[PDB]
C-alpha cells in the first residue's frame, strides 16, 4: 500500500495535481497515528518521511508542525532503544522538516 | 531549494539476496536525506556465506567504499560488480525515492 501511496505522490507532484496530494496526505497522517500508537516506529519514520514531502509541496505549515511534535516523540522513544538506524533517521528527519516548520 | 530524496537507510544489515535478478531490500525505515544533493545506495557483499546489504544516502561528489559512483543521475539502482579481495561486492546509485529498495543485478525480457 505505501510503495503505491508514493508512487502516486510522486506523479501527483510532478503533475501539478494538488488536490490528489492533499488526499494523500491525508492518508498518511492517518497511517502515521496508526503506526506511531503501535509503536511500529521504523514504519511511523518512513511514513513521516512521505508526509513531510507532501506536506512541504503544498505548503502546509501546520502539518509541517505536527509532524515534527510527532518526530520528536519517536527520537525520546528511540534514544532509550539502541536502534541506531532508526534514532538516525528520526533526526535526519527533524532536521529537514525544522527548514519548514 | 530542493526537497531531498527519500531513501532506504538502515545502514549494514545481513540479507537473503542471493542468485535472483532482482532483491528488495528489506528495509523497514524510509529516510529524507538530510543533503539535497544526496542519492540513495545500496552495497551487496558476500563473503564466503554472509550476504550484507547497506542502504544509505550519499553525496556523489564523495566515494564510498573507495569507488565513484555510477550514473547517480538514474532512478533505478543497477547492481555493478566492483573488485574487492576476498568478497563478491555490488553497488547502485540511483535518484528517485526509496530506489535503493528495488536492487537491480539483471533486467527481464519480453521475447
Amino acid at each position: 500500500g505505501l510503495k503505491e501511496l508514493l508512487k502516486e505522490l510522486n506523479k501527483a507532484i510532478a503533475s501539478g495535481d494538488t488536490e490528489t496530494v492533499r488526499r494523500i496526505l491525508e492518508e498518511l497522517l492517518e497511517l502515521l497515528k496508526e503506526a506511531f500508537e503501535k509503536g511500529d516506529y521504523d514504519l511511523a519514520i518512513s511514513i513521516a518521511s512521505m508526509a513531510v514531502k507532501a506536506a512541504s509541496y503544498i505548503g502546509d505549515t501546520e502539518t509541517l508542525k505536527e509532524l515534527l511534535e510527532i518526530l520528536k516523540k519517536i527520537k525520546e522513544k528511540l534514544k532509550k532503544e539502541g536502534d541506531e538506524a532508526a534514532l538516525k533517521a528520526v533526526e535526519r528527519n527533524i532536521k529537514v522538516v525544522e527548514k519548514v516548520a | 531549494m530542493k526537497f531531498p530524496q527519500l531513501c532506504k537507510f538502515c545502514d549494514v544489515r545481513f540479507s537473503t539476496c542471493d542468485n535472483q535478478k532482482s532483491c528488495m531490500s528489506n528495509c523497514s525505515i524510509t529516510s529524507i536525506c538530510e543533503k539535497p544533493q544526496e542519492v540513495c545506495v545500496a552495497v551487496w557483499r558476500k563473503n564466503d556465506e554472509n550476504i550484507t546489504l547497506e542502504t544509505v544516502c550519499h553525496d556523489p561528489k564523495l566515494p564510498y567504499h573507495d569507488f565513484i559512483l555510477e550514473d547517480a543521475a538514474s532512478p533505478k539502482c543497477i547492481m555493478k560488480e566492483k573488485k574487492k579481495p576476498g568478497e563478491t561486492f555490488f553497488m547502485c546509485s540511483c535518484s528517485s525515492d526509496e530506489c535503493n529498495d528495488n536492487i537491480i543485478f539483471s533486467e527481464e525480457y519480453n521475447t
